[PDB]
């Protein structure tokens, strides 16, 4: 019979390990990071030690931030490990190990990219329905489908400038085991009818150069 | 020749299921007295020198008076039986500068409680990984204010009612 | 034997679920609110339910026998049929749960979202020209500007159900309304022929709680 978690685990600092932003792992100009956050560190036992491993091999270049006093009278201590895009993308495992006097043994968290055959997404822009033209604002639709894993970034622009008024749905599991989503950009009807070419930018690991961009424009 | 009621333990604020002994002190004489007890100005059955409440319920709240043969009727003592998970118990509300302040985050049935905070004026004052009493060794003016406690019991985030603590100059 | 779950230190937890959107909108269905009590211990297994509608106690609820769970706790479920109009009129349903492992009963309240109902705008969107080179094409239903988020969406063709579709959850839009999208995938031959598809939406703020929008080449 297996050993059980002890109740001593219940009162001690807690650890949360966060993956990098998907955009950060895909684009050359970005630096993806793995973030290990320790909460509920007491004032009585405030020292926190981190060890980091990439596939079981210790690395020493993590940057530990100074502890922050929380409003609730605990400390919060963050350690950030900068990662190589390719390491992340090739499914290497990142371990954060946290040691503290209030813990009988260190807490280990490990994260890595979702496993499985990557699948290239298909990107399609759709103009507003004729019916929406009676409205003051129109919807520009970006369908992204057939991508795996679900990690993806979707953005909108017009004339090189980023657009702010869009919303993207969560990824939805499709029948074939791939994901799809939709992004809706709202624009002033006048801005649509003016002829402005709008752009949907999609960043996913299985796209060529991790990037594709489809356009949307009036007649 | 007044009788006096004592509480043991001394907390007049308790949670349901806490035990509470009310002790009647009559005359300090070898002359054996009998005891009588009043709750909300009504006679109750016990004629024991100690009236014991096994598992308190809300209806046990109110005023208690006792009397012995050689005694006049005691001044009332108040008992408050609270309903909930947590009760912040203090031995008193008013302290003077440099007095120790000792507070207890009492839980229902003494149930184990983790990640406990004692808040003062809505800001965290002291955090403990496991339930533990709050201790200020030398009280200062700035320790006055509204205090409550909270923590985790199982998966539930629970909190006590507020109490006012005063430090005087 | 299972591991002694420390969550038991806190006694039972209570979860109170609204009726399914379709149930409240369609007179052929029975909407109900479901009060489910989890983490009931073996040593304190008796659970009492009281139900209130706008604070007035009712007695028509159906409580199932406690059910032994894999993790060595009980689960017990009580369901109250609600009336269609009552639900749509914003009435509050309260499930009070009593159990000896608690210092007081737990009370949970559910009702319809507050705020003016806003009518869905339903727009059907043909496959992108780019997709017409593929064997399968995506037919899109954009449902937007609706409040509350309770809604149901389906597809038909020739008034029969088409079931090769997926619908995203509702998303909070930037104007405080909700939107979603539904995707029907069909063979490109069917679109190019071209058959007539319909996206059908149920929502309280629609006339007869129902609208339909067609899509054709
Ligand atoms: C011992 O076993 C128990 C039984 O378990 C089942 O078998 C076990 C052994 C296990 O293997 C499981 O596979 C399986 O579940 C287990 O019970 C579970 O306990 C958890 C809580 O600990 C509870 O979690 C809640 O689930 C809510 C959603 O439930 C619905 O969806 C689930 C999965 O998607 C379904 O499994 C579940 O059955 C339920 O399904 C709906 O049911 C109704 C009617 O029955 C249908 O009408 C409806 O269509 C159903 N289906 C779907 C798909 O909807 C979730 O909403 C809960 O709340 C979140 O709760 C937590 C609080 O814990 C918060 O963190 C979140 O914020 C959110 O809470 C709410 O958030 C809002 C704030 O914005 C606010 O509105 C609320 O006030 C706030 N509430 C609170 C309290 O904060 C929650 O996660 C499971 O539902 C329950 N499972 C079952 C079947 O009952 C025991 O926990 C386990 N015990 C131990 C010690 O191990
Ligand atoms: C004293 O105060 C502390 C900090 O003060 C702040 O409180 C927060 C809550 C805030 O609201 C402000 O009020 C205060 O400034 C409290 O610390 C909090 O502690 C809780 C735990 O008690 C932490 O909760 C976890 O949160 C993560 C998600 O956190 C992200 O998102 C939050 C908002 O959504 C955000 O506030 C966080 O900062 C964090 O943001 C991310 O940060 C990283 C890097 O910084 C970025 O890269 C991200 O982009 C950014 N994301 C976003 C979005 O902004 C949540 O994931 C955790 O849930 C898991 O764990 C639960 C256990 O508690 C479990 O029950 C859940 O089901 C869930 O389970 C996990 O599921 C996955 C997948 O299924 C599994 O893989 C996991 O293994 C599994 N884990 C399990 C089972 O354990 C959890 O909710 C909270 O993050 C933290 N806040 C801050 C800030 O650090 C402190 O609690 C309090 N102490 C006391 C005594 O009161
Ligand atoms: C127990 O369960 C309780 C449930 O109440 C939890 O207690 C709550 O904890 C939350 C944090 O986990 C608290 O919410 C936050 O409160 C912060 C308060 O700080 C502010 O201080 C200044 C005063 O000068 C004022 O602005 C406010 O009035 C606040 O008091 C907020 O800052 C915080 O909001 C965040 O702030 C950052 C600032 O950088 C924002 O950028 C960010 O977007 C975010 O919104 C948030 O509102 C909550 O206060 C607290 N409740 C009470 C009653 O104290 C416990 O966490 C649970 N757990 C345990 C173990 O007890
Ligand atoms: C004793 O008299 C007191 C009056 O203080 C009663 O206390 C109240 O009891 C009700 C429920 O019984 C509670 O809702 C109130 O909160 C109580 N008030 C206080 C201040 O605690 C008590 O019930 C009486 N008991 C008897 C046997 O008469």
């Amino acid at each position: 019979c297996p050993p059980c978690p002890a109740p001593e685990l219940l009162g001690g600092p807690s650890v949360f390990l966060f993956p990098p932003k998907p955009k950060d792992t895909l684009m050359i100009s970005r630096t993806p990071e793995v973030t290990c956050v320790v909460v509920d560190v007491s004032h009585e036992d405030p020292e926190v030690k981190f060890n980091w491993y990439v596939d079981g091999v210790e690395v020493h270049n993590a940057k530990t931030k100074p502890r922050e006093e929380q409003y609730n009278s605990t400390y919060r201590v963050v350690s950030v490990l900068t990662v190589l895009h390719q390491d992340w993308l090739n499914g290497k495992e990142y371990k954060c190990k946290v040691s503290n006097k209030a813990l009988p043994a260190p807490i280990e968290k490990t994260i890595s990219k979702a496993k499985g055959q990557p699948r290239e997404p298909q990107v399609y822009t759709l103009p507003p329905s004729r019916d929406e033209l009676t409205k003051n604002q129109v919807s520009l639709t970006c369908l992204v489908k057939g991508f795996y894993p679900s990690d993806i970034a979707v953005e909108w622009e017009s004339n090189g400038q980023p657009e702010n008024n869009y919303k993207t749905t969560p990824p939805v599991l499709d029948s074939d085991g791939s994901f799809f989503l939709y992004s809706k950009l709202t624009v002033d009807k006048s801005r649509w009818q003016q002829g402005n070419v709008f752009s949907c930018s999609v960043m996913h690991e299985a796209l060529h150069n991790h990037y594709t961009q489809k356009s949307l424009s009036l007649s | 020749p007044k009788a006096v009621v004592f509480l043991e333990p001394q907390w007049y604020r308790v949670l349901e299921k806490d035990s509470v002994t009310l002790k009647c002190q009559g005359a300090y004489s070898p002359e054996d007295q009998s005891t009588q007890w009043f709750h909300n100005e009504s006679l109750i059955s016990s004629q024991a020198s100690s009236y014991f409440i096994d598992a308190a319920t809300v209806d046990d709240s109110g005023e208690y008076r006792c009397q012995t043969q050689l005694s006049t009727l005691s001044d009332p003592v108040q008992l408050e039986v609270h309903i909930g998970w947590l009760l912040l118990q203090a031995p008193r509300w008013v302290f003077k500068e440099e007095d120790p302040i000792h507070l207890r985050c009492h839980s229902w049935k003494n149930t184990a409680l983790h990640k406990v905070t004692y808040l003062q004026n809505g800001k965290g004052r002291k955090y403990f990984h496991h339930n533990s009493d709050f201790y200020i060794p030398k009280a200062t003016l700035k320790d006055s204010g509204s205090y409550f406690c909270r923590g985790l019991v199982g998966s539930k985030n629970v909190s006590s009612e507020t109490v006012q603590i005063t430090i005087t100059q």
